[PDB]
RNA sequence: CAGAAUUCCGUGAAUCAUCGAAUCUUUGAACGCACAUUGCGCCUUUGGGUUCUACCAAAGGCAUGCCUGUUUGAGUGUCAUU
RNA sequence: GGACAUGGGUUAGUCGAUCCUAAGAGAUAGGGAAGCUCCGUAUGAAAGUUGCACGAUUUUUCGUGCCUCCUAUCGAAAGGG
RNA sequence: UUGACCUCAAAUCAGGUAGGACUACGCGCUGAACUUAAGCAUAUCAAUAAGCGCAGGAAAAGAAAAUAACCAUGAUUCCCUCAGUAACGGCGAGUGAAGCGGGAAAAGCUCAAAUUUGAAAUCUGGCAACAUUUCUUUUGUUGUCCGAGUUGUAAUUUCAA
């Protein structure tokens, strides 16, 4: 609410880190099949729930 | 404070509240010059000290 | 020896020098804490008797525990089951009030091990209780052969596994018939498993 | 590569302005980085902290040890210092301790050991 | 031993210091937070070039756990240029940036060049 | 180890002789073999037990006997041998207790 | 009204992030988190639920300092240099 | 994908293996007081800004219960020559 | 396009929090409870921070001198400031 | 006035110690109900589930205030058997051990109660020195001093004596 927390902050900030989308040449090394990922979030989908 | 309360309340509990005669035999000891004259004979036979 | 005669006195307790002594000592252990700790004992051939020593490392507290019966800790006696549980005023704690003392001393002093606990007053309300105990980090303590071993860690809050003599006592252990369920839960288990052997 | 036995002849003081140098070095490839650079230049931003590390692991070894010297044949020394093993080991009974007998239990001991003994048919 | 109040107080006592017999710790820790520990990089965004060029201010990328205090003694201990005035930004993303601002002597165009992130 | 011969204590059993837990203090001072020494040189201590009848005690008083004249005793001193050791031990082996003295 | 536009008016959080476990089940107005018992001295956990017990036992995380514990002890808790 | 020939007759590449020396952020039994706050303090030492006292920075510390000792104490508790 | 992708963007001694206390929460002493824990907040506690110069080369907060109803903290982004 | 003793305090005093996690097994406390009895209250489920306290690599128990009634056995623990037996039970439903015997393994001991009284011979801590190491990380010895201790620390004894 444009008042929040350094915790509160912070947590949001790892948030959006944890939504970017996947660089392919991880998805293209030998032995891993990370590919897609369902681990997106959107904002309006899915609540971070604090 | 507490300790101060109970040591004085003590004594005068057990100077009150009958005393059976086996405890009430003490409270009366040596007098004055009998009890110095015992320790004074006392203190010659002193039982050695670490240093002796 | 005084001890012989400290021991055959301590029976006397209903003579008259008994009874003042444990009247004026009893006014003194209720003005102090619930537990203190006691400079040198009360019974001193008494704590001998149990294991106590005049050395650095023992050490003696004294507790009051509150007498009578365990009401059963129910909001308005309502237990919901069946009448054969619905007492709740006339119930008894399996442990006996010594057991308590010393397991409440335990905690006072969790740096220490319990070794045994004696009786040295009561009155309606209180029943008193000196408990002896070890320090395990003392040299003195863990250089004397004889009591080296309650340094070990088996022997961690013996008094709340029951092993002092008033809680194995408490616990029912014992030599014979009178005893058949000396340790309950292993004899429980032992009459109550199904031993299926392979018959090849 | 900084070597660490080279690392390891020279003094404290030596060793602190070689690693300021270092850490002035990793700043200005980290900022040549950030305002474009190339990958052999980048390549060595991994071997600069390596031996950033090599100089303060060097430094460390050094104030130990001397701190050590200077805490031997000491009653009480540094917690880091003494055992490190697990803490039910730390307060076990030594073995002297448990060792300790009664002049009781050593004459027992002395005058009647087990013996070696055999049989025959 | 007269007293003249009703009230027991305790007396005081010598109340001695600490004299350990050992250090707990053998090493005393390297000071945290240097000035190389304080700086992490500039910033040299669209933004940031348009406050170097026309407001003589330098917008670095500081650590979260860094203070105007020791922001401007870190810019003094390695650019050897005094600021005027630090001011603190936390962004979005859980870093911090400082807009740090230099004197009329001070050209923040030609520190900016000697850092060459320009 | 050696084991004394016993009957068993019910009528059910006491034709039979069964082997117990160790020597009476009176089997051991009869066969000259003193309790500390006993323990050392392998002989058991019991001392619940105690001998009722002459038949158990000279029983298993043989039985010591036996024991001590077929057992080497390796001298506490190597090439030292002292009251009681064996001056020949070169010849030794591990046998069975009850393969020399069974109970019968 | 039980429903739909009683749920319009929910904007207070109960919970909040816990210090000790991090789960939202910090009870704000009693100080106390639903989930590990912060900031009582001891964790909660009960014999009835079992899958909260394998959720958040010893294993879950990194281990960090009980796989140093492990390979010391295969090597006999030895120290000094070679 | 590169980069790395500062590589190979070399105590040297590797997300190699092993591992006895170290580093080990904020927390957490969590321990200066708190915490829906990266909030509010105290002590020692060393340095920077005019600052023997204020401010800043760094390093080392400040929880409770209990044990054995140390020091300083209290008591119309008991005792002696002054 | 509030969608997707790539980058950028929130600058305070003066605006709030931070300070205080309210309803309340909650340590400590102490007392219960087998115990998890419950009651309790100057409570039946030896619960101590403020005020003078006694000594000091000399124009100054440290060692003592006898004090006197001080007192844990948390709790408001609409209360006070 | 002072010292000594006794009791009680304070210190960020010197050195330590406890908490918490893990619960398959282990030692205790507390403690149901579903269910069976073709209903149901005693009983059963069950001295169980849940709750609480406390350890180790095992724990507990353990060297008879034990059995037996015999030609007597002989610490504890566990397996077979005793035995679905003695016995308990609206004698309803159901519940239910122990001695002996065979085997696995075997190991014994320690205090308090004694006057050393021709010598507290006992122990902790500080300091210093000398040793030692899974180890500069561990463990000791000696000397000296101060404390503990005579309201009893050491030695011979623990009933088998
Ligand atoms: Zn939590």
């Amino acid at each position: 609410p444009s008042h929040k927390s350094f915790r509160t902050k912070q947590k949001l900030a790892k948030a959006a880190r944890q939504n970017r989308p996947i660089p392919q040449w991880i998805r293209l090394r030998t032995g891993n099949t990370v590919h897609y990922n369902m681990k997106r979030r959107h904002w309006r989908r899915t609540k971070l729930n604090i | 404070p507490e300790y101060i309360r109970l040591q004085r309340r003590r004594k005068i509990l057990n100077l009150r509240l009958k005393v059976p005669p086996a405890i009430a035999q003490f409270q009366k000891t040596l007098d004055k010059n009998t009890a110095t004259q015992v320790f004074k004979l006392l203190n010659k036979y002193r039982p050695e000290t670490a240093a002796e | 020896g005084a001890y012989k005669y400290l021991e055959e006195l301590a029976k006397k307790k209903q003579s008259d020098v008994n009874l003042f002594l444990s009247r004026v000592r009893a006014w003194e252990y209720r003005q102090m804490n619930v537990i203190h700790r006691a400079s040198r004992p009360s019974r001193p051939d008494k704590a001998r008797r149990l294991g106590y020593k005049a050395k650095q490392g023992y050490v003696i507290y004294r507790i009051r525990v509150r007498r009578g019966g365990r009401k059963r800790p129910v909001p308005k006696g309502q237990t919901y089951g069946k009448p054969v549980h619905q007492g709740v005023n006339h119930l008894k704690y399996q442990r006996s009030a010594r057991c308590t003392a010393e397991e409440r001393v335990g905690r006072y002093c969790s740096n220490l091990r319990v070794l045994n606990s004696y009786w040295v007053n009561q009155d309606a309300t209180y029943k008193f209780f000196e408990v002896i105990l070890v320090d395990p980090s003392h040299k003195a303590i863990r250089r004397d052969p004889r009591i080296n071993w309650i340094v070990n860690p088996v022997h961690k809050h013996r008094e709340s596994r029951g092993l002092t003599s008033i809680g194995k006592k408490s616990r029912g252990i014992g030599k014979g018939h009178r005893y058949n369920n000396s340790p309950q839960h292993a004899t429980w288990l032992r009459h109550n498993t199904l031993s299926l052997r392979r018959y090849r | 590569a900084l070597k660490t036995f080279e690392l390891r002849k020279q003094s404290q003081e030596n060793l602190a302005e070689q690693l300021q140098e270092l850490r002035q070095e990793l700043a200005s490839l980290r900022v040549q980085k950030i305002a474009g650079g190339s990958g052999s230049k980048l390549s060595k931003i991994k071997t600069t902290r390596k031996d950033i590390a090599r100089i303060l692991t060097v430094i460390n070894e050094s104030n130990r040890l001397a701190a050590r010297e200077a805490y031997k044949n000491k009653k009480y020394i540094p917690l880091d210092l003494r055992q490190k093993k697990t803490r039910a080991i730390r307060r076990a009974l030594t073995p002297y301790e448990q060792s300790r007998k009664t002049l009781k239990q050593i004459k027992k001991e002395r005058y009647f050991p087990l013996r070696k003994y055999a049989l025959k048919a | 031993k007269v007293r003249t109040s009703t009230t027991f107080r305790r007396p005081k006592t010598l109340q001695l210091s600490r004299k350990p017999k050992y250090a707990r710790k053998s090493v005393a820790h390297a000071p945290r937070l240097d000035e190389y520990k304080i700086i992490v990089n500039p910033i040299n965004s669209e933004s940031a070039m348009k406050k170097i060029e026309d407001d003589n201010t330098l917008v670095f990328h500081v650590h979260l756990k860094a203070n105007k205090f020791t922001i401007k003694e870190a810019v003094r201990k390695l650019y050897s240029v005094e600021p005027v005035k630090i001011n603190t930004l936390i962004r979005p993303n859980g870093t911090k940036k400082a807009f740090v601002k230099l004197s009329a002597d001070a050209d923040a165009l030609d520190v900016a060049n000697r850092i060459g992130f320009l | 180890a050696i084991r004394p011969a016993v009957k068993p204590p019910t009528i059910r059993y006491n034709m039979k002789v069964r082997a117990g837990r160790g020597f009476t203090l009176e089997e051991l001072k009869a066969a000259g073999v003193s309790r500390r020494v006993a323990s050392t040189i392998g002989i058991p201590v019991d001392h619940r037990r105690r001998n009722r009848s002459e038949e158990s005690l000279q029983r298993n008083v043989e039985r010591i006997k036996v024991y001590l004249a077929h057992l080497i005793v390796f001298p506490r001193k190597a090439g030292q041998p002292k009251k009681g050791d064996a001056t020949d031990v070169s010849g030794a082996e591990q046998t069975d207790v009850a393969a020399v003295l069974p109970i019968t | 009204t039980k429903g739909t536009q009683s749920f319009g008016m929910r904007h207070n959080k109960s919970h909040t992030i816990c210090r000790r476990c991090g789960k939202r089940s910090f009870h704000i107005q009693k100080s106390t988190c639903a989930c590990c018992g912060y900031p009582a001295a001891k964790t909660r956990s009960y014999n009835w639920g079992a899958k909260a017990k394998r959720r958040r036992t010893t294993g879950t995380g990194r281990m960090s300092y009980l796989k140093k514990v492990h390979r010391s002890f295969k090597n006999g808790f030895r120290s000094g240099k070679p």
